RNA sequence: AUUUGGACAAACUUGGUCAUUUAGAGGAACUAAAAGAAGGUUUCCGUAGGUGAACCUGCGGAAGGAUCAUUAAA
């Protein structure tokens, strides 16, 4: 009596995606971003915006029939930071409060065995 | 303003705890000065 | 940013009206695992109703934890991909498609002051499934060891790698895909590697890290039915 | 309590306690009240930059558009027929 | 200098407008009209 | 008003969202090579503001 | 002359921003339609259509299901709360 | 109550010279005639502008800081030269400047390059300009063909004017001292202006100064340059990628410049290259 | 058959026109293939007339001043002409025009109808061409006439054409494109009369002054510019909008101009001096549609939320008080 | 297609004649004018560049540049 989806959270430096799908992942149920929930660009990555997105997604899940989700949280990865930020942690807490069973939580950041050059240059970036 | 460069004895919860709840030390000396001035007089 | 202050974009001009809820036209489908796994029910998926439903369902890959499939947390750090091959009366019949570890378990195993030994082989089963195995092992220190580290000489590493490749090739070739899966679950391959490499160098955390399925034979419904262990309709009146 | 300035902008309230609406005053009474205030005021850094600019006449301001305007904010601007006629 | 004057003189024979030419800066990118008044007035 | 764990090349900063972004800029300036004395000066400017608000 | 002063009359949508189905009374006179987190009870009497009531929860939670009794005396609705 | 307008164009948020010899030397080298109207860029407090006001018919001062404009105003109120000064406040690059014979500038170095070409393109341009730039930028105006600092700016500016070094000003002569060295230079725009289209001259220079110390043939090897030139050839016909390749090859071979470096070429070599391209119908811009 | 239909909402409205023999009806070009017509409320209008002739959402809409003709531009690359049938008191599909490669984004009808029917139809499309279609003379068969040949086809712009405006005397028409330029075409030949290139962002609307030789254009640069058609130069630039200006119209003949912005505010300007007289704030979303009646005595604006504001001039009432 | 003549008649040029706004400079009236601080920037080497250059940038290298906490295990 427990139907499972997959809540795929993508916490970037400038935004947060909360994306629920079926177990296969080919089928989308609800995708909401923090930029759909705030009035200023500066706040799209905020923990506040990620909480509104997750509650918006959790309600749609309960309607469709999903009662549980597995969580696959990720950061940008690649040549950039590998750990999901505060926005992603905020969404995961919001889903837990929402009333959906949380099945299994995994970090699936794309980690290169080897990388191309990062965008900064020789002197660095992110002043 | 002086910025402390030593480890804070108060834990991160405490620094928020006290925020939930012109200076006493400045007034503490003021009492001491009055005591010293009164005794000297 | 949905505020009024946000500058108008070109793409806002003409937008389709939301006049149909997509989930009205979706149909749910049950996913069933091969008989090698103890817990056959692995959830359900949905697809647009046939106008066909089968075409979109076939080729669909679902990955699940072995702990769910076996009901034991000893397999919490291993995942199994299952690919839908046949659909019968809302039941999606799946077959082994791959296996992999969680990212946390791998990072847990990789530690400082020891040697990381990894081997891979491309080999085919007796059923003509071409697959690639990845094995990982680490050197360990002895009970009375006093050195801080447990590094192995490159001669040992090549010797251990040669032994592991010999074992991986032997097990896969002399077995079918279903039988190979039955070897992965009890981690019997790893114990075989441990025994063979015992006289070369002590090892720890010997695991078959990953399994890829590179090529597949012609699909045979009869073989799939047997792996899962026809139905007349009911007159409509 | 002490009587102060008029709360409304259309009235004069003195410290004597007497209020005077500008509408009810005759013209002669409005003149002396104007001169009475002048006596009271007579005996009684960016802004300093602004007034110096406004005081001088040979000053032209160029806005972001490149158009030429005076310190006041109005656009700064011989013919034989005009001078002869 | 005398060579400069000759070359400059010969250029005017081959001179054109440049509005349509793509700039080399692009190398990096790689009734009457007012009849309505008339009806209301009458 | 944050706490920082400097585990070899791995930096963890614990605090409120607006605060840990303030801490991150100072750490990034140090990594990019700004001398500690100059960084300590900027910290005083922001620290003064934090008490005001 | 110049046309500066203008007086406006607003026409809001009655039924929008929700998956809930509108309901009508048995006689067909009263129509209740959800608009986001608000409900518009509307009289359908010809020549005198008007908004009888405006119900606003203010909780921001949308209306999931909405039902008006056949006699029209009661309105029952459920929210996401 | 002018705060309304001046606050809408300025927000009311420099290295000041401290050597009178530099200020004096500039004005003497200008050689201002008594019938000359002078544009003065960067009046500062007014140390120089009073000196120009003494010997010039009229002086037009352009300033960017409202405070510095007021300081200029105070230094000339109720004086015989108050009637000869006109202060233009605000960004003077967008505005259309009046006619003037001489330009004496304590330039903000940020606007050095735009200014040098604003004067050159000024209709009826000034006959002499005494401009102060930084050493690195100044030396590129003064660079000769075959020098290391020869570049696009050197070739372009030398086609419309002649630039001559006057003196060097060190960082010590300013307070607070800047981190770069300064230099005072003379610019003389040519009258009559040479009858070469600015777009054609600059257009050719840009393609060939992408790598100044690389052969001219390689400059025309880039695909994007070929695409740009191919379209321009099409435009010429309107009033063929393989064809353009052959046309460029012949011009570079015949002029014997295809194996030369732009850093070691003078005006004539570019002019011969420009003319030869026109004969084959390739107009750069 | 359906006796009557109630409109819960009208979606997002792209354009509006006053239609019908008494001009009491309001035709809407929403994000729906159907042409909606609603009655102008007395100053709740639940009723709506839904006409279905198109296959995809309607980009734009135009109508003749009598109100008996409507032209609808659709995203299915076709344009329909509708005629009012007094017998049934409803509009009927009169003609269809099929020859465009991409969506038809703007459409235009004559401002002078002397034969009793409009004689041409101007259309613009995302294929970046403008076509002049002739409208057939009415025929008793009352069967839809499908036309696939246009009087001329001219390549107009490099980016999508956003608006099309027709002059009072049907001598010229203007197209506004998101390539930052407005072009004026001779209506009889399609020859490019002029190009008005001064804005810094792409243009959203263009409006001829129906009385004097003036043109107003609105851009994403938050400004409106008034152009002299004799000299083809900017006479005024109107600033004050916080966001992009999507609609602009002349009211009170030459005197005033009304504009709508993505910020949701409607401003009334004085064309002679170019300063904002009044700001109307009744909307909480962008305004794609703005229609006026009786030279700006009545103004209708439609929000993206689906809210109509009906503004009525009341100056003389205020002045008397 | 094209031609003659007869009315209708758009649109153009012109001097007038009417009505409406409207630019500078004068002349001469009336009314109004109740306020009162400080605050961005490691030092270089080789090489290559620079047209909003009081300095910027690409590549490789150096310290002649300020090491806290946890940490053997069980
Ligand atoms: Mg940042
Ligand atoms: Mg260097
Ligand atoms: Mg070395």
């Amino acid at each position: 009596s427990q139907v499972f989806g997959v809540a795929r959270i993508y916490a970037s430096f400038n935004d947060t995606f909360v994306h629920v799908t079926d177990l296969s992942g080919k089928e989308t149920i609800a995708r909401v971003t923090g930029g759909m929930k705030v009035k200023a660009d500066r706040d799209e990555s905020s923990p506040y915006a990620a909480m509104l997105a997750a509650q918006d997604v959790a309600a749609k899940c309960k309607e469709v029939g999903i009662t549980a989700v597995h969580v696959k949280i990720r950061a940008t990865g690649g040549t950039r930071t590998k750990t999901p930020g505060p926005g992603g942690q905020a969404a995961l807490r919001a889903l837990a409060r929402s009333g959906l069973r949380i099945g299994r939580i995994e970090d699936v950041t794309p980690v290169p065995s080897d990388s191309t050059r990062k965008k900064g240059g020789r002197r660095g970036r992110r002043l | 303003f002086e910025l402390s460069d030593v480890k804070s004895s108060k834990s991160l919860a405490e620094i928020y705890e006290d925020d939930y709840t012109l200076s006493e030390e400045l007034q503490k000396a003021h009492s001491e000065i009055s005591e010293l001035y009164a005794n000297l007089v | 940013a949905v505020g009024k202050n946000k500058r108008l974009s070109k793409g806002k001009k003409g937008q389709k009206k939301r006049v149909v809820d997509p989930f009205t036209r979706k149909e749910w489908f049950d996913i069933k695992a091969p008989s090698t796994f103890e817990n056959r029910n692995v959830g359900k998926t949905l697809v647009n109703k046939s106008t066909s439903a089968s075409d979109a369902l076939k080729g669909r890959v679902v990955e699940v934890c072995l702990a769910d499939l076996q009901g034991s947390e000893d397999h919490s750090f291993r995942k199994i991909k299952l690919r839908v091959d046949e659909v019968q009366g809302k039941n999606l019949l799946t077959n082994f498609h791959g296996m992999d570890f969680t990212t946390d378990k791998l990072r847990s195993m990789v530690r400082k002051w020891q040697t990381l030994i990894e081997a891979n082989v491309t080999v085919k089963t007796s059923d003509d499934y071409v697959l690639r195995i990845f094995a990982i092992a680490f050197t360990r220190k002895q009970a009375n060891q006093v050195k801080r580290h447990s590094y192995a000489q490159s001669s040992h590493i090549r010797a251990i790698r040669k032994v592991i490749s010999e074992i991986l090739t032997k097990e896969v070739q002399g077995s079918t895909l279903a039988q190979l899966t039955s070897k992965l679950i009890p981690e019997v391959i790893n114990k075989e590697i441990e025994n063979a490499t015992k006289d070369i160098f002590p090892l720890q955390n010997i695991h078959v890290r990953k399994v890829k399925l590179l090529k597949q034979p012609k699909f045979d419904v009869g073989a799939l039915m047997a792996l899962h262990g026809e139905e007349k309709g009911k007159k409509v009146t | 309590y002490n009587v102060g300035k008029a709360e409304k902008d259309g009235e004069i309230r003195l410290k004597n306690g007497v209020a005077m609406s500008k509408e009810e005053l005759t013209r002669e009474d409005k003149n002396r009240l104007r001169r009475a205030l002048k006596r009271k005021r007579s005996k009684a850094k960016r802004n300093d930059v602004v007034d110096t600019l406004s005081k001088a006449k040979n000053i032209t301001v160029i806005n972001q558009k490149g158009e030429k305007k005076d310190v006041s904010g109005k656009t700064k601007k011989p013919d034989s027929t005009n001078i002869k006629l | 200098r005398e060579e400069r004057k000759t070359i400059i003189g010969k250029l005017q024979d081959y001179k054109i407008d440049t509005s349509l030419l793509t700039s080399s800066k692009r190398l990096g990118e790689g009734k009457k009209y007012n009849w309505r008044q008339r009806v209301e007035m009458e | 008003r944050t706490r920082i764990v400097l585990a070899d090349s791995k930096i963890h900063i614990l605090g409120g969202f607006t605060h840990i972004r303030m801490a991150r800029e100072s750490v990034v300036s140090l990594i990019l090579g700004s001398p500690p004395g100059k960084v300590y000066g900027n910290l005083r400017t922001v620290a003064s503001r934090l008490k005001e608000r | 002359d110049l046309k500066t002063s203008y007086k406006g009359i607003s026409l809001n949508p009655i039924y929008a921003g929700s998956s809930a189905v509108a309901t009508v009374s048995e006689n067909g006179k009263i129509l209740a339609t959800p608009v986001l987190d608000e409900i518009n009870i509307i009289d359908l009497t010809p020549g005198s259509r008007k908004i009888l009531h405006k119900i606003s929860n203010e909780d921001e939670q949308e209306i999931t299901a909405l039902k008006l009794t056949p006699d029209g005396q009661y309105l029952t609705y459920v929210s996401q709360a | 109550s002018a705060e309304k307008h001046l606050s809408s164009v300025f927000k009311f948020n420099q290295h000041i010279l401290k050597n009178p010899l530099v200020a004096q030397g500039i004005v003497d080298k200008a050689q201002i005639r008594p019938s000359d109207v002078v544009l003065e860029v960067g009046p500062g407090t007014g140390n120089l502008t009073v000196r120009i006001l003494e010997q010039a018919k009229n002086v037009v001062a352009v300033e960017m800081d409202p405070r510095m404009a007021a300081e200029l105003t105070k230094r000339v109120r109720g004086t015989p030269v108050e009637k000869k000064l006109e202060i233009m406040l605000g960004d003077f690059m967008k505005t259309e400047l009046p006619y003037f014979d001489i330009c004496i500038s304590n330039t903000p170095y940020q606007i050095s390059s735009p200014l040098v070409f604003k004067l050159i393109n000024q209709p009826r341009p000034p006959r002499v300009s005494i401009l102060m730039f930084q050493r690195e930028f100044a030396l590129r105006l003064l660079a000769r063909p075959g020098d290391s600092l020869y570049c696009r700016l050197s070739a372009n500016v030398q086609m419309w004017a002649n630039v001559t070094h006057i003196m060097k000003v060190g960082k010590n002569n300013f307070r607070p001292p800047p981190q770069v060295e300064s230099s005072v230079v003379r610019l003389e725009i040519k009258n009559p202006r040479p009858q070469v289209d600015y777009n054609e001259w600059d257009g050719l220079l840009r393609i060939v100064f992408v790598r100044k110390n690389r052969t001219i043939s390689a400059g025309f090897k880039s695909t994007t340059v070929m695409d740009i030139l191919e379209k321009n050839y099409k435009t010429f016909l309107a009033m063929m990628h393989d064809v353009v390749k052959e046309k460029i090859d012949t011009v570079l071979k015949e002029t014997d410049l295809g194996d030369k470096r732009a850093g070691k070429c003078d005006q004539n070599d570019f002019l011969r290259l420009l003319y030869a391209f026109h004969q084959v119908g390739i107009h750069f811009s | 058959q359906v006796t009557s239909s109630i409109a819960g909402n009208h979606g997002i409205i792209a354009d509006m026109r006053y239609v019908g023999p008494e001009l009491n009806k309001l035709a809407l070009a929403t994000n729906s293939p159907s042409l909606r017509i609603i009655p102008v409320p007395d100053l709740l209008p639940l009723d709506v007339e839904i006409y279905e002739g198109h296959e995809d959402l309607l980009n734009s809409l135009d109508a003749t001043e009598d109100g008996l003709w409507i032209a609808t531009a659709s995203k299915d690359n076709t344009a329909i002409v509708w005629r009012y049938n007094e017998n049934s008191c409803k509009f009927d599909i009169y003609a269809k025009y099929i020859g465009h490669s991409a969506a038809v984004t703007a459409v235009g009808l004559p401002n002078i109808v002397s034969k009793g029917y409009p004689e041409f139809l101007l259309t613009a499309s995302n294929d970046l061409t403008i076509k002049k279609w002739i409208i057939p003379k009415p025929t008793a068969s009352m069967d839809v006439q499908i036309i696939k040949v246009s009087e001329y086809t001219r390549h107009a712009h490099e980016k999508d054409i956003n608006a099309l405006s027709v002059s009072p005397n049907d001598s010229i028409f203007a197209t506004a494109s998101y390539d930052k330029t407005c072009k004026i075409w001779n209506l009889e030949n399609g020859e490019l009369e002029a190009t008005l290139a001064n804005h810094k962002r792409g243009l959203w609307d263009v409006s001829f002054c129906q009385y004097d030789k003036l043109l107003a254009t609105s851009s994403g640069d938050k400004t409106v510019k008034i152009w002299s058609l004799d000299t083809f130069s900017v006479m005024k630039t109107l600033e004050g909008h916080t966001n992009a200006v999507q609609r602009c119209s002349f009211i009170n003949k030459q005197k005033q101009l009304i504009s709508c912005g993505a910020d949701g505010l409607i401003k009334i300007w004085d064309c002679s001096s170019g300063e904002c007289l009044k700001t109307l704030d009744g909307h909480n979303n962008r305004l794609w549609a703005l229609s006026t009646m009786n030279d700006g005595d009545m103004i209708v604006s439609a929000d993206a939320d689906g809210v109509f504001q009906f503004w009525k001039d009341c100056t003389e009432q205020e002045i008397e008080e």
